[PDB]
RNA sequence: UAAUUGCGAUAACGAACGAGACCUUAACCUACUAAAUAGUGGUGCUAGCAUUUGCUGGUUAUCCACUUCUUAGAGGGACUAUCGGUUUCAAGCCGAUGGAAGUUUGAGGCAAUAACAGGUCUGUGAUGCCCUUAGACGUUCUGGGCCGCACGCGCGCUACACUGACGGAGCCAGCGAGUCUAACCUUGGCCGAGAGGUCUUGGUAAUCUUGUGAAACUCCGUCGUGCUGGGGAUAGAGCAUUGUAAUUAUUGCUCUUCAACGAGGAAUUCCUAGUAAGCGCAAGUCAUCAGCUUGCGUUGAUUACGUCCCUGCCCUUUGUACACACC
């Protein structure tokens, strides 16, 4: 599978919540974002996180998303 | 000794081969108890006093 | 041999309590305007072309 | 243009060289050859009977031509094939230390290999010459 | 020196190193012409890039390849890759680019991975069988 | 090699060393159906005797065959190395023989007897119909006898 | 030991007149024409080739292969 | 074909039928088309190759094995029964001989016959042990092309193997033989009979 | 001369597993109640500023049949 | 890598589980060209618990 | 979803343990820092063949340079990305393109609460209790035994051949190990058909054994379907090795002898890609002895990509007079 755990999804929510100006449709920049704006202990988890706080953006751009 | 060893009839493969095979050969694991394993046969017994003093 | 060509148009599912059998709707290409549902043996996807060896008859559930 | 042995395929080069030494007669050929088994890991003698020492000689030559230094131990191994332990799994086995060490001495007496320093045996100054020669003759058969 | 580059190929554990310099027009492997290389039935595998992208192309360059590790197939795949990777790097630094991109194109369109090395590799065995996936025979009682 | 011909010469089957030998088989291997003469022993004899190995038993001139035997029944004078031989260092005269034909049946017996006549455990163990070379006898060799 | 091992004069003469109409010829075809055990069959293939009569269009061990001449 | 000669020379016939056409061992891919609707798609031919040895990662996706060059498919399936596991170099060369053999008899692109031999032994309908409560009779099914092709290859190679077994004819021949006869199946083949009877049993119960 | 020993008081025994087992041991050898023992250690360790702590006692006290207890408080993780 | 491969069980019972411990040895070497003063200084200090330092000399 | 993995529903809202994260190994860096214990190009000294400049080698430092390949440090990289089908347009899933890599990326390591009268007192100078303690159940020494053979059961090895055996020839790995107060891994030279012996030698090791020239495999021959040259059991005779000792034959070599076995009833095991299977190798054991195992690399498929029919487990529902819990 590839269902993203709660830790991933919980951070993502928490980032989109308090930094929507800043952040984008681009994971490439959202990666670099997370580093400055968030303490995370692994490269891997950071990517797993940014990639999904990205995906979440990507469709807010077309309608809202609960949560 | 070795003298008796060979002279002795009653021996060698021929003689065994000719005899029938015991039935105990092709049997079982014999077991004897395995589903009485949880029923302690000590006859004894702790006691809620002792176990309370201990634990 | 009145062989018959039919184009798999939809994957519907696996019947047979084993499962090796796919329920499939097919469209003929030798005169379309009629579709019909057949049971396969092998691995199938959309646009495959079964050799319907009896143009008419069809199965449902297997056991 | 100029020609090597490395410019010619394994089989043909050796077979011509094997034929060459045979065509010649200067050699040295133990004498037990015909009754010997090439390796303990084998079943029957070579099928060439008269010959095959050449085939080895030629091979042995061609091999030490292609490199710095190799000796008895390395040559034993190379030629060693697998050996059916009857009802037991195969292992690889080393080959006769005698065929080779005598192929080594023999080909040297014929000047194709000198007992190199660093150990082993090395392609003689002369060998390069004569090897490259029948090598050349080998590609001439496709002229 | 002359204009040149070095490129490699890798299959399994074969790594095939290839030096490509401007030259008269050869292609030797470990120490021999490519018209041998036997393995053999495969030989058209390592011919492949030459003919893939036109015999000419090599008239201006020389090429050496030496392969270590690997095994009697592993190496044939490794070296074709390094040949064809080398032709497509030389042009990257020396000819023009639309050349290089033309060569990448004709190679990938054919391809048994000539430019990209196959990621596959032996998986560890684990205790309980004679193989990575295989398990030893069992019996119950 | 050579598309040959031959007149009537070649005869199928032939009898040497008290046995029967099939003519239309390679003479190295044809020689093997004699007891006490495995492939190695054969190949060396024929090499030695100077005969075309490529031939079948069938052709083989009668003087060739005659030489073949004479060497087989006397290997050590004709410079064959004894370690090539099935009975080095006898056990009485200490000579090096190479027992052949019906005499290998004859000489397996003598050896077996000598052990039993001496009550040696190997002997006893022979007389009992068992394995001797020290194999386990629980699981293996069950039918036999 | 069921016949094919030798060369019975009329045999060789057979293996001159009989090899035409052989669309395919190899070692294993010559055992099929109730004759020649593979060995002395293999020898034929070189000497059915001595002068034409067959064309080498394949190479080696295990497999040989020929066709009639032209 | 415009001659070219650099330092280390590439052979005439090598230089030749390469840069020209991309044809097989030395056989043509153009022509060679699948004489039965369906199977087309599920039988390769184009792109054309040199030898049927390919480190083909046809494995890790459900259908992509369809894309493997048919001739090479055919070879892969030659290399079985325990002892001959792996040993592709064996097979690869067995096919070489095989193809040449086919071609000698009855003309034809040998590769074309391999197609026809394939197309003609893949059974159009079959059977599968339907329950109905223990007493499992036989229900007729319409088998897919991918299974029609697979089962062909398997059926094809096998018969040759048992045929080749224990006897003077060599796999190369018998493999050719099966195909040759399966080109327009004359029921003197393991494969056709099996096909036929398997469509006999499917007809016997519907 | 070539070998030299110095002793060196450990900075809080409270966060050192080994130090506390030997406490636990030595507790029970003056006959402290099984819990009062362990249940104490966890409490002292905590006040030594551990994030979490666990004690098990296993085997047999006083009764005949063997038991085992757990004594945890605070936070632990168990994997990786 | 120093590998050690063992059954986990002290005895015999159970599915035969195997457990491989390993110990890794890391080795560098640094070549210097200095006189007697710096060397001896540079050897006695720089010390560290867990790193074995060895300083040879000579042109052979 | 592999996951109490999430989505969603929602008297719950929000969290922690376990899962995931993490860690190790295998993949990608012509980016970074370097290397006579890794290696490349040039240049000397030099061999051979052509000579027309060339081609193919020799040369632990005759110098210059370089880090592609090798090594291991620090970084980077992937997040199922882009796009699109799908779906409660949710988690997600499928396809295409690109990518070193897109099945938890592949394989592992660690792994909560609880259960079992699972196994181990024969690993422990761990241990309660019982037994025994000088004609000992202590210990040691000599010698036998654990291998004994009508036969039942289980893991294996080798096979029945022609995708073969044999004989020459090609000739390619990776994981490893290795001698101090000592005899470890052994190159090379000679003698020996062999096994081996003997003279020397490099290595406490990316430095030497070792490029571990391993095996399957590839090449050209011989044999031709014949229990055959498939197969090598059983057995005789000899020669060598380890060891104080080899008989009940430790192992190795040579000749010889040349069995069953012509693909195996009912049944049953294992497995989804560099996997299965074939194939050898190191390591553990080890004085000597692998038909075992733990790892390793070499050659490299067929068929799924599904389901609950069989079998095993889990989950709710439900019954219970069981709770020492259906023993
Ligand atoms: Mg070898
Ligand atoms: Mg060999
Ligand atoms: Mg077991
Ligand atoms: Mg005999
Ligand atoms: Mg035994
Ligand atoms: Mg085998
Ligand atoms: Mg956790
Ligand atoms: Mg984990
Ligand atoms: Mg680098
Ligand atoms: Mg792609
Ligand atoms: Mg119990
Ligand atoms: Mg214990
Ligand atoms: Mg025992
Ligand atoms: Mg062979
Ligand atoms: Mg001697
Ligand atoms: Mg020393
Ligand atoms: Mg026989
Ligand atoms: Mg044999
Ligand atoms: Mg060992
Ligand atoms: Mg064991
Ligand atoms: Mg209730």
């Amino acid at each position: 599978g590839r269902v993203r755990t709660k830790t991933v999804k919980r951070a993502s929510k928490a980032l989109i919540e308090r930094y929507y100006p800043k952040l984008t449709l681009d994971f490439q920049t959202n990666k670099r974002l997370c580093d400055e704006i968030a303490t995370i202990q692994s490269k891997r988890l950071r990517n797993k996180i940014a990639g999904y706080t990205t995906h979440l953006m990507k469709r807010i751009q077309k309608g809202p998303v609960r949560g | 000794g070795n003298e008796g060893a060979i002279r002795d009839k009653t021996a060698g493969r021929r003689n065994n081969r000719s005899k029938d095979v015991t039935d105990s050969a092709t049997t079982k694991k014999s077991n004897t108890r395995r589903a009485t394993d949880r029923h302690s046969r000590t006859g004894k017994t702790d006691t809620k006093k002792k176990v309370n003093q201990g634990w | 041999t009145p062989v018959t060509l039919a184009k798999v148009i939809k994957v519907l599912g696996r019947t047979g309590s084993r499962g090796g059998v796919t329920q499939v709707r097919v469209e003929f290409l030798e005169d379309t305007s009629r579709t019909i549902v057949r049971n396969v043996k092998g691995p199938v996807r959309e646009n495959d072309i079964l050799v319907l060896m009896e143009s008419e008859r069809e199965a449902r559930r297997l056991r | 243009p100029g020609v090597s042995v490395r410019d010619v395929a394994a089989q043909d080069f050796i077979n011509a060289y094997a034929s060459f030494l045979q065509r010649q007669g200067k050699l040295e050929v133990p004498g037990y050859v015909d009754i010997v088994k090439t390796s303990s890991g084998n079943e029957m003698p070579p099928q060439d009977a008269e010959g095959w020492f050449y085939k080895r000689a030629a091979s042995v030559a061609r091999h030490i031509y292609m490199r710095k230094q190799v000796g008895v131990g390395k040559l034993n191994k190379l030629y060693g094939g697998a050996k059916s332990r009857g009802v037991r799994p195969y292992k690889h086995i080393d080959a006769s230390g005698s065929i080779n060490r005598k192929v080594l001495q023999a080909l040297e007496k014929i000047g194709i290999v000198e007992i190199s320093p660093k150990g082993g045996r090395r392609i003689s100054e002369n060998g390069q010459r004569d090897l490259d020669r029948i090598a050349a003759q080998t590609l001439e058969e496709d002229e | 020196a002359v204009p040149s580059v070095q490129t490699f190929g890798k299959k399994k554990s074969a790594t095939a190193v290839a030096h490509v310099k401007a030259g008269k027009g050869l292609i030797k492997v470990n120490g021999s012409p490519i018209t041998l290389v036997e393995p053999e039935i495969l030989r058209f595998k390592v011919y492949e890039p030459l003919l893939l992208v036109g015999l000419d192309k090599f008239s201006n360059i020389d090429i050496r390849v030496r392969v270590t590790g690997g095994g009697h197939v592993s190496q044939v795949y490794a070296i074709r890759q390094a040949i064809a990777k080398g032709l497509v790097a030389y042009h990257q630094k020396y000819v023009d680019e639309q050349s290089k991109n033309e060569l990448k194109k004709a190679f990938t369109s054919y391809d048994r991975t000539l430019l990209i090395a196959d990621s596959r590799r032996p998986e560890p065995k684990k205790f309980g069988g004679k193989g990575a996936r295989s398990r030893f025979q069992k019996s119950y009682r | 090699s050579l598309v040959v011909q031959e007149q009537g010469s070649f005869q199928h089957i032939l009898r040497l060393l008290n046995t029967n030998v099939d003519g239309n088989i390679k003479i190295v291997y044809a020689l093997t159906t004699i007891k006490g003469v495995g492939r190695r022993y054969s190949n060396l004899v024929c090499k030695k005797a100077d005969v075309d190995l490529h031939k079948r038993a069938g052709e083989l001139t009668q003087e060739e065959l005659e030489r073949i035997v004479q060497i087989m029944q006397n290997p050590t004078h004709y410079k064959i190395p004894a370690w090539f031989l099935n009975r080095q260092n006898d056990i009485t005269d200490g000579k090096d023989y190479h027992t052949l034909a019906n005499n290998v049946e004859s000489k397996l017996r003598d050896d077996l007897e000598r052990l039993k006549k001496i009550r040696a455990h190997r002997g006893i163990r022979h007389f009992w119909g068992l394995r001797v070379r020290g194999q386990h006898t629980k699981t293996t060799g069950r039918r036999r006898a | 030991a069921q016949h094919a091992v030798i060369l019975d004069q009329e045999k060789y003469d057979r293996i001159l007149k009989e090899v035409p109409t052989y669309r395919y010829v190899s070692v294993s075809v010559l055992v099929d024409r109730l004759k020649i055990g593979g060995s002395l069959a293999r020898i034929a293939l070189r000497h059915l080739e001595k002068e034409g009569i067959i064309k080498p269009i394949s190479k080696h061990s295990k497999q040989a292969i020929y066709t009639r001449a032209t | 074909f415009t001659p070219v000669v650099l330092a280390t020379p590439i052979p005439e016939e090598v230089q030749q039928a390469q840069t020209e056409i991309k044809l097989f061992n030395k056989w043509s891919f153009e022509e060679v088309e699948v004489k039965d609707a369906s199977l087309v798609d599920y039988v390769q031919v184009r792109q054309p190759i040199f030898v049927a040895h390919t480190a083909g990662r046809y494995a890790n996706k459900r259908f992509r094995k369809a894309q493997c060059p048919i001739i090479e498919r055919l070879t892969n399936s030659l290399m079985m029964n325990g002892r001959n596991n792996g040993k592709k170099l064996k097979a690869v060369r067995i096919i070489k001989h095989t193809l040449d053999i086919i071609n000698v008899l009855t003309d034809q692109n040998p590769i074309q016959v391999v197609v026809d031999a394939i197309t003609n032994t893949g059974p159009r309908e079959d059977t599968t042990r339907v329950g109905g409560g223990g007493a499992a009779r036989r229900q007729a099914v319409d088998v897919s092309p991918l299974r029609r092709v697979n089962q062909a290859i398997a059926l094809l190679t096998i018969g040759a193997r048992e045929a080749a077994f224990r006897n003077i004819k060599t796999i190369a021949e018998t493999l050719a033989e099966e195909l040759i006869n399966a080109a327009k199946g004359s029921s003197t083949s393991y494969a056709i009979k099996k096909k036929d009877e398997l469509e006999r049993v499917a007809k016997s119960n519907r | 001369g070539t070998i030299v020993l110095y002793a060196e008081r450990v900075q809080d025994r409270g966060l050192s597993a080994v130090a506390q087992a030997e406490s636990m041991k030595f507790k029970l050898l003056n006959g402290l109640a099984i819990r009062r023992a362990a249940y104490g250690v966890v409490r002292y360790v905590m006040e030594s500023g551990a994030k979490g702590c666990e004690v098990v006692v296993s085997g047999k006290l006083r009764a005949a049949r063997a038991k085992a207890m757990k004594f945890a408080d605070g936070f632990l993780i168990h994997s990786g | 890598v120093l590998k050690i491969s063992t059954r986990k069980t002290p005895n015999g019972e159970g599915s035969k589980t195997w457990e491989t411990y390993e110990m890794r040895i890391h080795k560098r070497y640094i070549d210097l060209e200095a006189p007697v003063q710096i060397v001896k200084r540079i050897t006695q200090i720089t010390i560290e618990p867990g790193v074995d330092v060895e300083v040879v000399v000579a042109s052979n």
